[PDB]
RNA sequence: GCCGGCUAAGAUCAAGUGUAGUAUCUGUUCUUAUCAGUUUAAUAUCUGAU
């Protein structure tokens, strides 16, 4: 039903040698926090992020939709220590 | 132990702006004389009201801030300063002493 | 000494307000030039005369209960 | 040199960061284009957190560089970025972002941030108009004459 | 959070500030457009008090100034602008 | 807020949580009464008698 005003941002093209603190720091550049139950979500690996490193995708949430839109319009193809990464709204993944 | 509301209102030479609560001060004649200024501005209407001028009519029903046409009617080069600094409208509000009352806009 | 001398507070008497009024209104008379060369033209007195008069009036002007 | 000096500004060194701020500023001094808009926006977003450092030299260099950065990038883009950044970066370093908006008022004409920030008050949010007022405070406090 | 000041006879001693408290004015507490330099009294630079910050109360790294919004208001013409109160007195930790 | 009223108009006691600071939440009572004093711009409040 709902089409626009999405708070789910999908970051692709992340190196498998990345951690969760770096993802939190990158998400803080465009947001504040999404630690509703305990904390915010992260990348979903093969064995629930236990055995594998990362399945080339990470999820990020924000309090408002304008912040997510600004991040997607500004953090597009952001260069992290391993490579450049792209940002999308849905991308047909989660 | 003080002048009544009539004795303190007749002895003064300008009872047109006399107040009932003002007659119980420490110097009623001094307050009456000071209130007789040429074009001063008296105390606001929230002197005795205990509603803070915001709790009574707490249900405000109006836009927050309508965009003025003095500036709304690269961002703009030959029309930005030519519409805000050129086609600007002067804000016509109160002049000297229209102290904001509780409502002050609905009545 | 110099904490707040020049003005009273919440229950300042009218006389004690006018006393400070005159006591700080003459200092703008003994010090300022236009308001001192203008009073010596009306009273027709010298600068020293009017200044000494204003200084002696600072004892308890406005009508003193002394 | 721009992408090479970009990670250098992220260092925590006092003198190193102080020199890198002036270097990034002078990089956009004469010609000043020499960049993609996204790179300049990212550099500004990174430097916005250093506008209230302990050392006053870094605080002065950040303001000296952000003026040229905003003059080279553009009024509307920088204004929209600063406005979107108001909700993020909760009130421990948020006010510095407002100062950045004032930098735009110090970097561009008054009608570069006035009409854009005016539409930010039409939103009925409480701590949106509150932030707009807190930003206009520093704007009129640093806009000068 | 109402800070107190010395407010004594402003001598011929210049002001100072710490590495972190050097920008803001000793009274206005703002970093915007410093106008004039702050001063101190005779009991503000005496032995151990030599070269101390007027806000941080420690080491001096610069000269204490006033804000342009605090010097135009004639606030600098008051006494010693040293930030000292009952808690921030001489016998303080 | 709705078509003068439906007790969401005020003051106040006990406890919890938390801050540098402001605070936030739960449970009461509200004199339905009179006089004298204190006091309040006036209420209120408190101090005593009935
Ligand atoms: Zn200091
Ligand atoms: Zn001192």
């Amino acid at each position: 039903v709902e089409e626009d005003r999405n708070t789910n941002v999908y970051v692709s093209g992340l190196p498998p040698d990345i951690t969760v603190d770096e993802f939190i720091q990158l998400m803080s550049k465009f947001g504040i926090i999404m630690r509703d139950p305990q904390t915010e979500e992260f990348k979903v690996k093969l064995y629930k992020d236990n055995q594998g490193n990362l399945k080339g995708d990470g999820l990020c949430c924000y309090l408002k939709r304008e912040s997510v839109e600004l991040a997607l319009k500004l953090l597009d193809e952001d260069e992290i220590r391993g490579y450049k990464l792209h940002v999308e709204v849905a991308k047909f993944q989660l | 132990n003080r002048f009544t509301v009539a004795e303190l209102k007749q002895l003064v030479a300008r009872p047109d702006v006399v107040e009932m609560h003002d007659v119980t001060a420490q110097d009623p004649k001094l307050l009456v004389h000071l209130k007789a200024t040429r074009n001063s501005v008296p105390v606001p209407r929230h002197w005795c009201f205990k509603r803070k001028y915001l709790q009574g009519k707490r249900g405000i029903e109006k836009p927050p801030f309508e965009l003025p046409d003095f500036i709304k009617r690269d961002i703009d080069y030959q029309k930005l300063h030519d519409a805000f600094f050129k086609w600007q409208t002067k804000p016509k509000l109160t002049i000297h002493g229209d102290l904001y009352y509780e409502g002050k806009e609905f009545e | 000494q110099s904490k707040y001398i020049g003005t009273g507070h919440a229950d300042t008497t009218k006389w004690e307000w006018l006393v400070n009024q005159h006591r700080d209104s003459y200092c703008s008379y003994m010090g300022h030039f236009d308001l001192l060369n203008y009073f010596a033209i009306a009273e027709n007195e010298s600068k020293a005369r009017v200044r000494f008069n204003l200084m002696e009036k600072m004892l308890q002007p406005c009508g003193p209960p002394a | 040199l721009l992408p090479r000096l970009t990670p250098i500004l992220k260092n925590r060194h006092e003198k190193v960061q102080e020199n890198c701020i002036d270097l990034v500023g002078r990089i956009a001094d004469r010609g000043a284009e020499y960049v993609s808009a996204r790179e300049w926006m990212r550099i500004c977003f990174e430097l916005l957190e250093l506008l209230k450092a302990h050392k006053k030299a870094i605080r002065r260099a950040t303001v000296n560089t952000f003026g040229y950065i905003a003059k080279a990038i553009g009024p509307h883009d920088v204004l929209a970025t600063l406005l979107n950044n108001l909700k993020v970066q909760e009130r421990q370093n948020r006010v510095c972002t407002t100062v950045a908006i004032a930098i735009v008022a110090e970097t561009c004409s008054p009608f570069t941030v006035l009409p854009a920030l005016m539409n930010e008050y039409r939103v009925p949010e409480l701590n949106v108009q509150n932030g707009v007022l807190k930003s206009l405070s520093f704007l009129f406090e640093y806009i000068g004459e | 959070p109402d800070l107190i000041f010395c407010r004594k006879q402003a001598g011929v001693a210049i002001g100072r500030l710490c590495e972190k408290c050097d920008g803001k004015c000793v009274i206005c507490d703002s970093y915007v457009r410093p106008c004039t330099l702050v001063r101190i009294c005779d009991e503000c630079n005496y032995g151990s008090y030599q070269g101390r910050c007027v806000i941080c109360g420690g080491p001096g790294v610069s000269d204490a100034y006033y804000c342009k919004e605090c010097t135009i208001q004639e606030k600098d013409r008051d006494g010693c602008p040293k930030i000292v109160n009952l808690g921030s007195s001489k016998t303080d930790l």
